[PDB]
């Protein structure tokens, strides 16, 4: 009587749809042998090998790495120096930055083009960056002509010299430079989250410096500078690749000498003025901009501090979420999960920045100005939750995350020396990857908990925000949301 | 747990490698039904796993234009076994990453995590590549995510000028789109991407490659999961011709007013790609010859500051934005040009001043030795340095064994590098300038002189 | 879980009695 | 927007009215069982108005509210009418709220997304029943003094605190002027907490809408509510009317126990003791027990399952047109629950005593039973399908 | 189940037979009944289909609701032509279902709550 279940139009759409439903029943053991999706904790004892990192001071003062590997055709050498932004007076704030920009232009016995075309000849190149309490010079070049590398090296950091025209082309270089520092506002956001978190310390100040100063910045302030800082015991010698310990220690104790023997250590310099976390915030409003930035930041441990572990277990356990990325809505933390599901953001990106006494800790979200307090609402629950009811899985998988993050960063040459440089002047020594597995497995739920009291319960915050925030909860609100009301 | 400049009492320390360590060689294996497995050893504790299929771009008829995007856009989504939730938790599960990419000749997916991981990420990307199902919500999602960036993808010309010449100066399957279309938008649903799919992922096309897996964990793991993939013969591939061309878009009126700069570029061929060993490092090196270079970097002077383009165009022009040179190597064919952005009244300027350096480069008996010296040099440094992450090590088995057959290894070529002078660059640049131009403009172009007037200048 | 709930649900269930015995003051109990 | 006026019904003045009113959107099928609520309103509007202006000529006091009362119906332009529309709307008010919970019941309106209404409503019963009871007394007769008595009194069965609640609810030892003086004023002030709970319970029902004799998705055909359910309300009205004028012309006493015409006698007792005809279905489940603890304390399971209906989720199909056995079963809970009102009058003897403890079983296996249709039937499509 | 059967029990065939009869006479389907406001998972169900299945369902039910209020009901061609429990939204659910459930045992968040009323 009725019509053939295939007479009508919507019956056959119903039917495929159905007929797609039973294909995708039933699964195959067999591609389902060695893979869960629940984390779990596993050793990696019998992997981690590697070669070893040489470390021989010297009666100067001057430490000397290398992690020899010799099958490989290429090799890196730099010199981190355990200077930087921080110790400047304010009335000569970027002499660093100017400093590392002139470096490259002087070394009387060869001019600069000289310079450039010795390096382009052998077909490798060498860099230089800054921050705000290290600053590096290393060269990327072959395997056969490491000794050249090494004697420019030596030459640009002991006999620079500095003239007048070249001062002030660098300075208009800078000026543009600066000029061009302010499209992109994730930095100024951060210079600006770094000048009121810690304001009236040498942290407050910015590398690049006023445009008030990098006008007044001649000869005398560099030479002053570079016979202060630049000292014998606050410089490192690292090398990675097809190097050899014994001859690179010999042309070292050859080569590098005339280096200002001054009794001045970083740690005796930062003993005195510290960094001081006060708490406050800076709302910039444009309201002409179609999409607003904010950061949001406690305080944080040091470089010894042995809680960093668990501080860096916690921002992995706090991820980051994009919109142009695989997982959308499936993403493991709780708050990545309630961005991608409801849609209230761009990005986001819990940070996690340490110093020599100490650091900070944040999330830095980005989105449209009409789903600001609902982010604000879910960021703080989130962040509070922490302290309040972690859980077992969510460690479990942080420290999977945090060992694997660690691990697969480290590849090439250049990375295995900055690592050297860093650790060398961070620690003091270079941790093994064994010790450091060690370390960050023995962070459990009660730790997270005990580190997340201390530093995240009911302590003060500094806030920075960009754009139209117009619809931004006020201070109180944000430093009320710090506990829990329930419990 | 004392501060972290005292080592923890009670760890347990593995055994030092020694300072020198033997290299290892690329073991190729096939199966009966022609897949090729590959392996390498590496002494870094991460092991990096691909997998590439002969698919691509130029193998879609007029029906499924644009499908290799949404190809790349479904990579790791649910499949026949495990659900979407269960793909992405267990990634995260064991700390990995994963990702995909398409060009116009063949696919890639990628994923790498520690070496202990080995069977679970062999497994996961075999399921994840061979039994897939294509669900409507989720396609739906991606093709949303896709019209939304179309509206807004704009913002980069240089690939929208290397789409540009694609399109003008090819006729064959070579001028197809590789970013897709609204129009094939509009048709694509599930159905379009199953057959596709079940079409040109055959088992023939397909290779896995291990950076740092030792052989016979990989083949042992691989072989009960890929033994399964029926048996069928590689259908020829498509036919392209080079012809001359031009095309043409002035820039937006919404772009006009603010001083919007142009953009234009050049192009020949050669007609045998990377099967013109020889000749192919030969265009290289004289890629990195004229190099090039935009002028608002501040990287360290080793970077290509030297390159004839930058030193006899920047240094006295300053007019200029940013000069460069380009080359795409396909299989069997090949593509060389130049393209610059500049200022929108100083075009047919730069055109000759592109003509002068090209015309320069050709004849013989301008180019210094010392010069060929320094490009020799370069380009060798760069591609030892370039062969040093374990990712791009994976990529380059995966794609050499799809290609030839074999990893023909680093001392080959080296050894080709070695074999540069100046009669072969002289002979090559008369091949290339022995061909129609190509001309592709976007930006201010009702000042820029029309194919006649550049073709002019050169020979046929 | 549970543990840290349970002990809250006494401690409020021991803060409610005591706002009880705040409101009746009875020493016949 | 609208850069220039174009109606008074839209306007900021007359938009909550226009929106909740006039231009609200309702289901095209619902029936005449969904007038009992605006019939509700309207009776309690009444009771207000009426309750209003009989209290300029009642005087709470032992030795004078009898004869007050008197007064009014007898001395007072008429006076007897406000009496006689009081004591009768009193009873209609109660039928109409009847109606409306029966209806609630059979269509299944408890269920997501509506059961803050159902506990709303719950409350509202609550309220009424206090206001109702609270107020039999003042007239000050035989059956106020009695029932007074017994039902305050069934209080001491709590443990310890017992007779200390008594005593101080009673204000003193008996049932005197305190007590009276008391009631009054709690009389005078509940029914406008009834007023606030009644708006609250409409605005808690318009944030989803209404259900329809159907139970399905209603929102592809829809109609205003003027003037399409405003004319079908009149008709509702004005039969109600002709019910209510009848009651009050033709037969005022019918729904009254005669004893309430002799003054308050403490020392001789009536010889049979009721209360008004709509509370006899409690007060048959209150004597069914001889027990007083479990007496008392088998009010709250009444209570407690009226108003843990809503929470079970598994059923599916609301409307009790495609339940043929949830059909069956509400009407056998029907006539169970008229056979308690029946016997909530009778004396505590045989054969009354099996009868007043049977209804109580099934008044409470209805509440217990509709679960298990709820699962047994989720399952079955898969079962009859084609 | 052992008695919900048709096959096996006669009191659930004279139930099939009440519920069809019931159906038929409005001309809708067993699956027709269920709520999107109810259940909340039955809007994912709804959502995920194809269009066409969805617009039949839509006017269905207003073919329905104006049968109902004009108090009469379909003759007794479009009577015999009629066809409920031909379902259309059973597998959907069951796998929305089994989703919400695997999500829930591996932590993870819900998708979609219902709201405070
Ligand atoms: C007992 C039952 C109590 C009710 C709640 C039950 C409960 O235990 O909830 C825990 C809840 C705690 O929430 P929490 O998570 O701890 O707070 C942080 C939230 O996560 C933060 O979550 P949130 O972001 O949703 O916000 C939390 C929310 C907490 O509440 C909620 O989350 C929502 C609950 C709804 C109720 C809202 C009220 O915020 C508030 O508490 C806001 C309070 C605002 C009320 C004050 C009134 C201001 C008006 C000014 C006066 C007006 C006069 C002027 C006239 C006009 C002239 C123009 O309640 C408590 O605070 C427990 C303390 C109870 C002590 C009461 C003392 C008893 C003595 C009597
Ligand atoms: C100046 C603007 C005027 C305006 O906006 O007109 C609106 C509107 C007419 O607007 P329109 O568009 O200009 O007129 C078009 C039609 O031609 C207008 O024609 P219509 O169909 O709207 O008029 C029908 C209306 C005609 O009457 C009138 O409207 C004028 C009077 O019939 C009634 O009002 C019946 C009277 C209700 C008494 C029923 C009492 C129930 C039982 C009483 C107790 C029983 C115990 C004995 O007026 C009305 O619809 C009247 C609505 C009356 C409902 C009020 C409810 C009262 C219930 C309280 C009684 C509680 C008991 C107290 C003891
Ligand atoms: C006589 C003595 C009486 C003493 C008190 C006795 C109480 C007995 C009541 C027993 C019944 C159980 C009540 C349980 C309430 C909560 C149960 C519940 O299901 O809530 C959850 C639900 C939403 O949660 P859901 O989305 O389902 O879960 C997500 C899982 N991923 O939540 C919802 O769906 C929201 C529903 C809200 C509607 C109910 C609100 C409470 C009832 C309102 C009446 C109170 C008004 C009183 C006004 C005057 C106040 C004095
Ligand atoms: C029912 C509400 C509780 C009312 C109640 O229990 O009252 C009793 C008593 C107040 O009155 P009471 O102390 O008995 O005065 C006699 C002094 N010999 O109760 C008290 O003493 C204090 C009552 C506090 C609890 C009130 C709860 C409402
Ligand atoms: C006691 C004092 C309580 C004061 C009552 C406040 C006024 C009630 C609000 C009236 C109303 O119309 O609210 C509608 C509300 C739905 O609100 P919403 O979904 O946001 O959309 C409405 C757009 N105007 O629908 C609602 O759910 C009304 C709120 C339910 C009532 C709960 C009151 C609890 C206080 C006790
Ligand atoms: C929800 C339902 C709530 C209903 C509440 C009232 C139910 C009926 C109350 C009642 O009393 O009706 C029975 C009525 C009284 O009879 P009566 O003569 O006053 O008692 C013997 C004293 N000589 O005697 C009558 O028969 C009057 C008819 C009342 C309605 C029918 C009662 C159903 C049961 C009657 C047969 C058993
Ligand atoms: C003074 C007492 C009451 C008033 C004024 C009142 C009024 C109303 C009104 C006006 C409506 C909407 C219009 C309608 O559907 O007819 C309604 C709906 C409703 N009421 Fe009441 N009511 C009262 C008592 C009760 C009680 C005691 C209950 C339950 C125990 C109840 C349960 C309901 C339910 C379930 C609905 C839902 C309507 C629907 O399903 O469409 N009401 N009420
Ligand atoms: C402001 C509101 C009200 C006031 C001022 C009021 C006033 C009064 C007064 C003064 C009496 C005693 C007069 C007499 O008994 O003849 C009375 C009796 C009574 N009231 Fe009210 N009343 C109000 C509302 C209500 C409501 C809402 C109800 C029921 C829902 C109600 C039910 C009764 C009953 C049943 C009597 C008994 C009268 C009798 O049986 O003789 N009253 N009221
Ligand atoms: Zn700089």
């Amino acid at each position: 009587s009725p019509p053939p279940p295939n007479a009508m139009v919507y019956d056959r759409l119903a039917e495929a749809v159905k007929a797609k439903l039973r294909q995708l029943e039933n699964p195959d053991p067999r591609f389902l042998k060695y893979g869960s999706p629940r984390p779990t904790l596993t050793d990696h004892t019998r992997i981690l090998a590697a070669p070893e990192t040489r470390v021989t001071t010297l009666p100067n003062g001057l430490r000397v790495a290398t992690e020899s590997s010799l099958a490989a055709r290429t090799a890196t050498v730099g010199v981190w120096i355990d200077a930087g932004s921080r110790f400047e007076t304010e009335e000569s704030n970027g002499t660093a930055h100017f400093l590392e920009h002139m470096i490259f232009k002087g070394t009387e016995k060869r001019n600069a083009r000289e310079l450039e075309e010795e390096i382009e000849n052998m077909g490798g190149h060498l860099n230089a960056y800054t921050s705000r309490e290290q600053t590096t010079y290393y060269a990327k070049v072959a395997d056969k002509d490491v000794p050249k590398a090494l004697d420019i090296l030596a030459d640009i950091l002991q006999n620079s010299r500095f003239d007048e025209n070249r001062i002030s082309r660098e300075r208009d270089v800078i000026l543009r430079e600066m000029e061009e520092v302010e499209g992109q506002t994730e930095e100024v956001i951060f210079d600006h989250l770094h000048a009121t978190a810690f304001q009236y310390t040498p942290l407050g100040r910015t590398i690049l410096g006023p445009a008030q100063n990098i006008k007044t910045i001649t000869k005398d302030h560099l030479q002053n500078y570079i016979q202060t800082h630049y000292t014998a015991p606050r410089m490192v010698i690292a090398a990675s690749g097809a190097v050899k310990h014994e001859d690179i220690v010999e042309q070292v104790k050859k080569l590098f000498t005339k280096l200002s023997t001054d009794p001045t250590t970083a740690s005796q310099l930062v003993a005195k003025e510290p960094a001081i976390f006060t708490g406050s915030e800076v709302r910039m409003l444009d309201d002409e901009i179609p999409l607003a930035q904010f950061a949001v930041a406690f305080e944080g441990a040091s470089w010894k501090d042995p809680d960093s572990i668990a501080l860096m277990v916690m921002q992995a356990m706090l991820g980051s979420w994009n919109k142009t990325a695989g997982g959308g809505k499936h993403m493991g933390s709780e708050l990545a999960q309630r961005v991608g599901i409801n849609e209230v953001a761009e990005s986001m990106m819990a940070f996690n920045t340490n110093y020599k006494d100490t650091g900070l800790f944040g999330v830095y979200a980005v989105a449209k100005p009409d789903c600001l307090d609902d982010l604000s609402y879910a960021i703080m629950y989130e962040t509070t939750k922490l302290a309040y009811r972690v859980s077992d899985d969510d460690v479990t998988r942080a420290r999977n995350q945090l060992k694997s993050s660690l691990l697969l960063y480290i590849d090439g040459t250049s990375p295995v020396a900055e690592d050297i440089g860093r650790q060398l002047l961070t620690y003091g020594r270079r941790i093994p990857f064994a010790e450091l597995f060690a370390r960050i497995d023995a962070v459990d739920a009660s730790t997270i908990k005990r580190v997340a009291n201390r530093f995240i319960y009911d302590k003060d915050i500094a806030i920075a925000a960009m754009g139209p925030i117009q619809r931004l909860p006020d201070y109180n609100w944000f430093r009320r949301r710090t506990y829990w009301n329930r419990y | 747990a004392p501060p972290l400049d005292f080592p923890l009492p009670g760890v347990t320390l593995p055994s030092p490698l020694p300072d020198h360590v033997a290299p290892g060689k690329t073991i190729v294996t096939t199966l009966p039904n022609g897949i090729k497995l590959a392996s390498e050893t590496s002494a870094g504790p991460a092991a990096s796993i691909g997998l590439y299929v002969d698919c691509g771009s130029i193998y879609e008829t007029p029906l499924t234009f644009g499908a290799t995007h949404l190809l790349e856009r479904m990579a790791f989504k649910s499949t026949r076994n495990r659900t979407h939730f269960r793909v992405v938790r267990e990634v995260e599960a064991i700390g990995g990453n994963v990702q995909a990419s398409a060009s116009r000749e063949q696919m890639g997916y990628t994923f790498d995590a520690l070496k202990t991981h080995v069977p679970e990420m062999v497994e996961l990307l075999v399921d994840c590549v061979r039994n897939p199902v294509f669900l409507d919500w989720e396609v739906n999602e991606q093709l949303l995510k896709v019209k939304a960036e179309v509206g807004e993808a704009s913002k980069n010309p240089q690939d929208l000028l290397l789409e540009a010449i694609h399109s003008a100066g090819y006729s064959g399957a070579l001028a197809n789109p590789l970013l897709a279309s609204e129009s094939a938008l509009n048709g694509l649903n599930g159905s379009i991407l199953e057959e596709f799919v079940a079409e040109n992922y055959t088992a023939p096309r397909i290779v896995l490659a291990a950076s740092g897996v030792e052989h016979e964990e990989l083949l042992s793991i691989a072989e009960p999961l890929l033994s399964d993939l029926p048996n069928v013969p590689r259908p020829e591939e498509p036919k392209s011709v080079y012809t001359g061309g031009d095309y043409r878009c002035h820039t937006e009126s919404g772009h006009i007013l603010n001083g919007q700069r142009t953009h234009f570029a050049l192009a020949f061929e050669l007609p045998g790609g990377w099967h013109k060993l020889k000749d192919a490092m030969v265009l290289t090196v004289l890629q990195m010859l004229l190099g090039g270079g935009g002028s608002f970097s501040a990287g360290g002077p080793g970077k290509g500051m030297y390159s004839r383009l930058y030193l006899r165009v920047l240094n006295e022009y300053p007019q200029f934005h940013s000069i460069s040179a380009f080359n795409n190597i396909y299989n069997n064919t090949g593509i060389f040009g130049i393209q610059v952005t500049t200022g929108s009244d100083f075009v047919s300027k730069a055109i000759d001043i592109t003509v002068n350096e090209l015309l320069a480069v050709a004849t013989s008996g301008q180019v210094d030795q010392v010069q060929l010296d320094r490009a020799k040099q370069a380009t060798k440094s760069a591609i030892l340095m370039n062969l040093e992450s374990r990712m791009v090590v994976s990529e380059d088995i995966g794609r050499q064994v799809l290609t030839y057959g074999e990893r023909k290894p680093v001392e080959d070529f080296l050894k080709a590098v070695d074999e540069v002078t100046l009669k072969d660059i002289a002979s090559i640049s008369q091949k290339l300038i022995s061909s129609p131009l190509t001309m592709a403009s976007y930006g201010d172009v009702i000042y820029v002189p029309n194919y006649e007037s550049v073709s002019s200048k050169f020979r046929s | 879980i549970q543990p840290t709930d349970v002990k809250a649900a006494a401690m409020w269930g021991v803060a409610a009695a005591t706002g009880g015995l705040y409101l009746i003051q009875p020493w016949g109990w | 927007m609208r850069n220039q006026r174009f109606s008074l019904l839209k306007q900021p003045i007359s938009s909550t009215l226009n929106q909740h009113l006039i231009d609200y959107p309702t289901p095209s099928n619902l029936s005449y069982w969904w007038g009992f609520g605006s019939l509700a309103g309207i009776c309690l509007v009444i009771q207000i108005v009426t309750g209003v202006f009989l209290a300029m000529h009642y005087t709470p006091h032992v030795d004078l509210a009898f004869n007050s009362v008197e007064h009014v119906m007898r001395d007072v332009e008429g006076g007897w009418l406000l009496r006689y529309m009081h004591a009768n709307g009193a009873s209609m008010f109660l039928i109409v709220v009847h109606l409306h919970i029966f209806r609630g019941l059979y269509h299944a309106s408890y269920s997501s997304p509506r059961e803050f209404v159902r506990c709303l409503g719950v409350v509202i019963f609550l309220l009424m029943i206090v206001t109702a009871f609270t107020g039999y007394v003042p007239p000050w007769g035989q059956m106020s003094f009695w029932g007074a008595t017994v039902i305050t009194s069934l209080a001491s069965a709590i443990p310890v605190v017992g007779d200390t609640i008594v005593t101080w609810l009673w204000g003193g030892f008996s049932v005197d002027n305190a007590t009276l003086n008391r009631f009054f004023s709690l009389h005078h002030l509940l029914p406008f907490i009834l007023v606030g709970a009644s708006l609250l319970h409409l605005a808690a029902l318009h944030q989803y809408g209404s259900n329809n004799p159907l139970g399905v998705h209603s929102e592809m055909d829809q109609i205003s509510f003027y003037p399409y359910f405003y004319v079908k309300d009149l008709v509702g009205w004005v039969a109600f009317a002709i019910f209510f004028s009848i009651w009050i012309f033709y037969a005022p006493n019918v729904l009254g126990h005669p004893d309430n015409y002799i003054p308050a006698n403490p020392m001789p007792t009536p010889p049979h003791i009721v209360p008004e005809w709509y509370f006899l279905p409690i007060h048959a489940i209150l004597r069914s027990i001889p027990d007083k603890s479990g007496g008392v304390a088998a009010i709250a399971p009444v209570f407690i399952c009226l108003l843990a209906l809503p929470f079970f989720k598994s059923m599916y199909v609301r409307s009790s047109s495609f339940r043929p056995i949830h059909q069956g079963i509400f009407w056998l809970l029907l006539a169970d629950r008229l056979l308690l009102g029946w016997i909530g009058c009778q004396p505590v003897e045989a054969p009354f005593v099996t009868i007043g403890q049977i209804p109580p079983l099934v008044f409470f296996l209805f509440f217990a039973i509709t679960p298990i249709p709820g699962r047994v039937g989720r399952g079955i499509p898969n079962s009859y399908t084609d | 189940q052992s008695f919900i059967d048709p096959k096996k029990n006669w009191f659930a065939a004279q139930h099939m037979k009440a519920i069809s009869k019931r159906l038929r006479r409005f001309g809708l389907r067993y699956d027709d009944l269920y709520d999107p406001y109810y259940d909340l998972d039955v809007k994912e169900a709804l959502n995920r289909l194809p269009k066409e299945v969805v617009d039949a369902r839509h006017q269905r039910l207003k073919r329905a609701m104006d049968l109902s209020m004009k108090h009469e009901y379909l003759p007794e061609d479009l009577q015999a032509m009629q066809t409920p429990f031909r379902g259309y939204l059973q597998e959907m659910l069951a796998l929305v279902k089994r989703e919400k459930a695997e999500r829930e045992s591996l932590g993870g968040l819900p998708l979609y709550q219902r709201t405070i009323p």
